[PDB]
RNA sequence: UGGGAGAGGUA
């Protein structure tokens, strides 16, 4: 009954609510999954302001 | 470029092709610049007057007889004599 | 240990075999014994059976 | 005792697969604050960040996203998705029908 | 009743220099059978790290300590392994504590025929120890004066 | 000179594959034991880069893969000592 | 134990935080000189 | 009353029948498969109570049936504390505990109270005595009067 | 004792 937790170093991205289609964060913040996907595999910076 | 990939080593190794390897004389040269941060580093911090202080009381701690004599120096009766 | 070697031949020994794990038959099954074969290990004492 | 270590009859252990994916986040975020303290290359500290990002994906999902990653069997190991999720999954072999 | 202080580190001081003269092996063994019997279970190269007494005082009390403790073997016993071999009452009381048949136990069984724990093994081996110190005392000033 | 010579850390560790451990992670380990041998190397001693540098990526893959691939985890000292025993007897 | 509804939400870090009991910090079990 | 060594040797086998019948209780507590590993690896000081070999653990279980079987309250009294292993002063605590007040006649004017300890335990020492008494005969008769099977016999 | 694979069989 009782859990732990792990404090992770860097932020990770949930599986569930990016790679089941429609995969929500391609749907809210209006990218496309291939863009998000290169984003989150360090290949291509991102700006956000 | 930057496609479908998914295994990780692969975009590692991908990341990695893009700097060269070393030849016969050159990280003696790369070994000289870092000995020279080090140098540098030490020639900065070698005139600063509190971090002299700090090494003589660290010497009168070490002379009173409860800490080894390994935690603060390494090398170069003689050390005793100098810092005297 | 030796200590223990020396009161040993002071006292004596204790049980120690409590827990018995011996093998039984299964529920429902019988039927007479026909062979027993005991393997044992190359520097292990065998006993009047084996 | 939800990911439970159970032995058996030679002394030798047969973990859950979970206690696998939970070792490997674990190590691999513990070295991800060793490299960041470390003041490690740009290079090294990106892949272990994607090596943090593919553990726990496949600790939450093991065959979603990429390669699944396999055991020492060379068998894809259950994530929790998969222990909820499908034929043998907590559902339909646990709260539907029980023994 | 028990002794004073100082009779209890005198006997304490004179029973180990006796107990670092036997643990040599130099007791002539047909003076007496239980050490002969009890210095068969070590062996003979020994290390020597206590102080050692002379020959004929070592004699002196080797024999009052076998005419006063020949009608028991138990008590004895302690007394060698706690001052001829050098073992502690701690690792006595445990082997103790680790052999011992059932006994009946009053104040805390309630009659139970059950095994003695280890405080009160440790008090018993304590008061084995003060008794065979209380038959040593007297016994040895006769023998010194 | 830390990214110069991550082929030696995947030449080192394209042996230690199949040990219970990812080849990901191997790589990733030895990448801690070249930076170790980066900050210690010295150059006087005619020896170029790479007979300092692969005892250190040695040591790291070893206490890498002795240590995180097994749950029932026996420490370093007790398994060369049950393998000396194993090879004399 | 007598509930009206099940509700299902995202979960924030305070409230992961919230269930947690301790922070696990090492990935080795359990030992194997004795097993605790 | 009893002898000493007769209560020794009644003792010793109503202590035996009291932890044959105490390891068969609904009740227990849980122990999970990390704690078999600790106790078979570093076991506790003490270690657990001897049982009986279920036949004589069954037949002192019929001898109390045929004698405590009218008393209620001296076989629950005697099965705390044979099996459940409390001490008399516990038992005439607990007693001391649900105690209803009954009307006594035998110091002062006969006052209406609750009865103390020292009844309590005087009343449990009695009903203890009074037990092992009747079961002792009728226990020494039954182990007399039990055939004692052998080992197998080889014919040819 | 408990877990996971692979093969075979019955309705």
């Amino acid at each position: 009954e009782r859990m732990g937790h792990i404090e992770l170093a860097s932020p990770t991205a949930h599986i569930w609510f990016l790679k089941s289609l429609p995969s929500r964060i391609g749907l809210l913040l209006d990218m496309p999954l291939r863009d998000i996907e290169r984003v989150l595999y360090f290949e291509s910076y991102v700006v956000i302001e | 470029e930057i496609g479908r990939t998914t295994d990780p080593v692969r975009m590692y190794m991908r990341e990695m092709g893009t700097v060269e390897l070393l030849t016969r004389e050159g990280e003696i040269d790369i070994a000289k610049r870092i000995e020279d941060g080090i140098n540098q580093v030490q020639c900065s911090v070698a005139e600063y007057p509190e971090a002299i202080t700090y090494l003589l009381e660290q010497y009168d701690r070490v002379e009173a007889e409860e800490a080894r004599l390994s935690d603060l120096i390494t090398g170069f009766e003689l050390a005793r004599e100098k810092f005297a | 240990t030796p200590e223990e070697k020396l009161l040993r031949a002071i006292f004596g020994e204790k049980a120690s075999d409590v827990k018995d794990s011996s093998l039984r038959v299964p529920n429902g099954v019988s039927g007479t014994v026909i062979d027993v074969q005991v393997f044992t290990r190359d520097g292990v004492e065998k006993d009047k059976r084996a | 005792d939800l990911r439970p270590l159970v032995p058996l009859d030679g002394g030798r252990f047969a973990t859950s697969d979970l206690n696998d994916l939970y070792r490997r986040v674990i190590n691999r975020n513990n070295r991800l604050k060793r490299l960041l303290d470390l003041a490690a290359p740009d290079i090294i500290v990106r892949n272990e960040k994607r090596m943090l990002q593919e553990a726990v994906d496949a600790l939450l999902d093991n065959g979603r996203r990429g390669r699944a990653i396999t055991g020492s069997n060379k068998r894809p190991l259950k994530s929790l998705a998969d222990m909820i999720k499908g034929k043998q999954g907590r559902f339909r072999q646990n709260l539907l029908g029980k023994r | 009743l028990n002794l004073t202080k100082e009779q209890h580190e005198w006997l304490n001081g004179w029973l180990e220099l006796w107990g670092a003269w036997v643990y040599s092996g130099r007791l002539e063994k047909r003076m007496s059978s239980v050490i002969a019997k009890f210095m068969e279970s070590v062996e003979p190269g020994r290390v020597m790290t206590r102080p050692m007494c002379n020959d004929d005082d070592g004699m002196l009390i080797s024999q009052v300590v076998d005419s006063v403790m020949y009608i028991d073997k138990k008590a004895f016993g302690i007394l060698l392994s706690y001052y001829a071999h050098g073992s502690s009452k701690h690792a006595i009381a445990s082997y103790y504590h680790r052999v011992a048949r059932p006994r009946k136990m009053l104040c805390r069984g309630g009659g139970r025929i059950q095994k003695p724990s280890l405080a009160t093994c440790r008090r018993e081996v304590d008061e084995i120890l003060n008794a065979s110190l209380f038959m040593i005392y007297p016994v040895l000033d006769s023998a010194f004066k | 000179m830390v990214e110069a010579n991550l082929r030696l850390v995947i030449s080192i560790a394209k042996k230690y594959t199949n040990r219970g451990l990812q080849f990901l992670d191997l790589i990733q380990e030895g990448n801690i034991g070249l930076m170790k041998a980066v900050d210690k190397f010295e150059y006087r001693r005619g020896y170029k880069f790479s007979t300092y540098a692969t005892w250190w990526i040695r040591q790291a893959i070893t206490r890498s893969i002795a240590d995180q691939a097994r749950t029932i985890r026996i420490p370093v000292h007790m398994i060369e000592t049950i393998n000396k025993l194993n090879r004399i007897s | 134990e007598e509930f009206d509804a099940i509700k299902i939400a995202l979960a924030s870090p305070d409230m992961i935080r919230s269930w947690s009991f301790g922070e696990v910090k090492k990935p080795e079990t359990i030992n194997y000189r004795t097993f605790k």
